[PDB]
């Protein structure tokens, strides 16, 4: 799911709605991103037939 | 083993109909069944023990040491609110809660039962300080559930009472709007809603940034109860919101029911006027973004040099977010308020939302075909 | 007894928490795990137990280990405003008895009641048909049923047995002093199967 990650991050927020209960117990989106070790990165590389499709480099990426 | 037992067994004797309430009772902790004592013991205080007989303050020594983990707490702090309920001597009611308390095993809901019954003593004295305190004491402890439930109703009727006399207006909204709108039934008489419902619909006239008059016509206690007195309320509700300046002097006869509304007039004629430009730039704007300011000062009448104070004062509170320009005499609104639970707010976004939907999806693959090189 | 993951579900009720067996129920039932514990333990030891709470949100303590330590601690405390609920208890059971940390062993569940069951008849026929398609069987520790209700375990019990390759056995503790912690006299020292 997604043309990126399917993965999200959840924080748990409490919030007050007038709707229904007083004080629901809800999850506020919080940003993801990602990381990898320089060794465990090249590996990333070597298991994919590509080396990915974004990097937000040049002027070929940029665009995609 | 026997505090409870001991008492019941002197008291049995003699009296029709109270004795066969002791007589179960001390069956029950013989056999041992510790349980099917604390089903018995909750209607026992109501009838035998100062509400048919006497020496509850007997029974109120007997229960609280032994009896805290035998019979369940909850119950304990139970069984002596009621007597604390009818009884007209605060004082030494007062004292017999601070030492109910219970927190013997596990979670309790008997430390939240305490707070409201304490709470309610003090009001009666005049203790007004003190009444407030033990609203935020039991506000904290309630609004820590996701949920609403008996107790929960209680800390609302406690909170709305204090307020409304007082006349804070703002701090009777929210206690007052939260148990209407959840939709309590507890236990609670019609007369009761009545007064709660009422009180909410003249505080929010006096209020500051308070916006939460559409969803008060949604819920049950002010939609479904009405009467002779109700029918200036609800036009005054209205009357406020939109800015028809006549229409609520007329109605106003309505101030003189509960106390809510007799601390001040100062904010009461600005607070019309400043829903006012809430409401009529939420309505016109919605893609366009100006109004003129000209309908402001029609729906004010009143002197010239106060209609900035209004205008200023409205962007302050939270109400509404722009700017004012004077040299084209019109009012830009960067933000206008979201409108209150409705069925109607649903319907108006939805539709906007759907064309914007096709521009997206055109304009991305008009791009695409060019730039076809750039992508690889 | 022998190639047995059992989980034991202590009740933790408003019921259980009285004088009915003697000093308390709580204490007088933590006598009565290590009974059965170590009596499944001596029999030959490769047999667990876990630990469940049967009443209201379950919460895994722990999962298979042959430690008394934890039914002993779980059990002397109970919250007040509990109350049993049959229903949630046997549908975790069979759930965490499938996964196990030695894993050999066939399903049996021990309960204990310490209280009248606050499901109603539909749903008590609805988990014995469950217990017996995956021939789990639960054997029952029952002196709670007794207390103000009738013993709607009675009839699950003997339709169980036979069929199942597993036991169920309806073991009756009469109301207020009987001991309920000197089990030796009626068994469920260890849960035996039916094949």
């Amino acid at each position: 799911k997604d043309l990126g990650l399917p993965t999200e991050a959840y924080i748990s927020v409490e919030e007050v709605h007038d709707d229904g209960t007083p004080t629901s117990k809800t999850f506020e989106h919080v940003t993801s991103e990602i990381g990898a070790e320089e060794a465990e990165e090249v590996g990333v590389e070597h298991l994919l037939r590509d080396i990915k499709d974004t990097t937000v480099g040049t002027l070929s990426q940029r665009i995609t | 083993m026997k505090d409870v037992p001991a008492f019941l067994q002197q008291s049995q004797s003699s009296g029709p109909g109270q004795a066969a309430v002791w007589h179960r009772l001390e069956e029950l902790y013989t056999k041992k069944l510790w349980h099917q004592l604390t089903l018995q013991v909750l209607d026992f205080v109501q009838d035998p023990c100062f509400a048919q007989g006497d020496g509850l303050i007997k029974l109120y020594e007997n229960f609280i040491s032994e009896f805290e983990h035998r019979v369940n707490p909850l119950s304990l702090v139970e069984i002596i609110l009621h007597v604390v309920r009818q009884m007209t001597d605060p004082n030494v009611a007062l004292t017999f809660l601070e030492k109910t308390r219970e927190k013997v095993k596990s979670s309790d809901e008997a430390v939240i039962l305490c707070k409201t019954a304490i709470g309610a003593l003090k009001l009666n004295i005049g203790d007004l300080q003190a009444t407030k305190e033990t609203i935020e004491d039991v506000e904290e402890m309630l609004n820590n559930l996701p949920g609403v439930t008996s107790v929960h109703s209680r800390f609302y009727d406690l909170s709305s009472k204090y307020y409304q006399t007082i006349g804070n207006h703002a701090s009777y909204y929210k206690d007052a709007l939260r148990f209407l709108g959840c939709v309590d039934i507890k236990d609670l008489p019609v007369s009761e809603q009545q007064e709660r419902a009422f009180t909410l619909g003249l505080a929010g006239l006096l209020g500051e940034g308070v916006f939460n008059f559409g969803e008060l016509l949604m819920h049950p206690v002010l939609e479904s109860l009405r009467n002779t007195d109700r029918q200036w309320l609800i036009d005054t509700l209205y009357a406020f919101n939109s800015g028809d300046v006549d229409r609520f002097q007329t109605l106003k006869s309505a101030w003189g029911q509960q106390p809510d509304l007799a601390a001040n007039e100062a904010q009461l004629l600005r607070k019309i006027q400043l829903l006012c430009l809430m409401e009529m730039t939420f309505t016109r704007p919605a893609n366009h973004r100006q109004l003129t300011f000209e309908e402001i000062a029609k729906s004010a009448k009143i002197t010239v040099n106060k209609v900035e104070l209004l205008v200023m004062k409205a962007l302050s509170v939270g109400l509404v977010r722009g700017s004012i320009d004077e040299v084209d005499k019109r009012v830009h609104m960067t933000w206008v308020q979201p409108r209150v639970l409705d069925l109607q707010q649903i319907k108006g976004m939805k539709d906007r939302l759907e064309l914007w939907c096709t521009d997206v999806k055109s304009m991305e693959l008009l791009v695409e075909h060019q730039a076809q090189d750039i992508l690889t | 007894m022998v190639l047995e993951s059992t989980m034991v579900c202590v009740d933790n009720s408003e019921y259980m928490r009285n004088g009915d067996f003697l000093p308390t129920r709580l204490q007088a039932q933590q006598d009565a795990v290590n009974i059965v514990c170590h009596s499944k333990t001596r029999s030959n030891p490769e047999n667990n137990v876990g630990l469940i709470t049967l009443a209201n949100d379950c919460e895994v303590l722990t999962t298979l280990t042959p430690d008394t330590g934890r039914i002993l601690s779980k059990l002397h405390t109970v919250q007040p405003k509990g109350k049993i609920t049959f229903c949630t208890g046997i549908r975790v059971a069979h759930l965490a008895l499938k996964h196990r940390q030695g894993k050999n062993h066939k399903m049996r569940i021990i309960a204990f009641v310490g209280s009248p069951v606050e499901d109603n008849e539909k749903d008590l026929v609805k988990l014995a048909k469950r217990l017996k398609k995956e021939k789990v069987n639960v054997d029952i520790i029952n002196f709670g049923e007794e207390e103000v209700n009738t013993e709607k375990l009675t009839a699950f019990v003997n339709t169980l047995n036979g069929k199942d390759g597993t036991g169920s056995h309806l073991v009756t503790v009469p109301p207020g002093p009987s001991l309920a912690d000197a089990l030796i006299s009626s068994p469920i020292l260890a849960g035996e199967g039916g094949a």
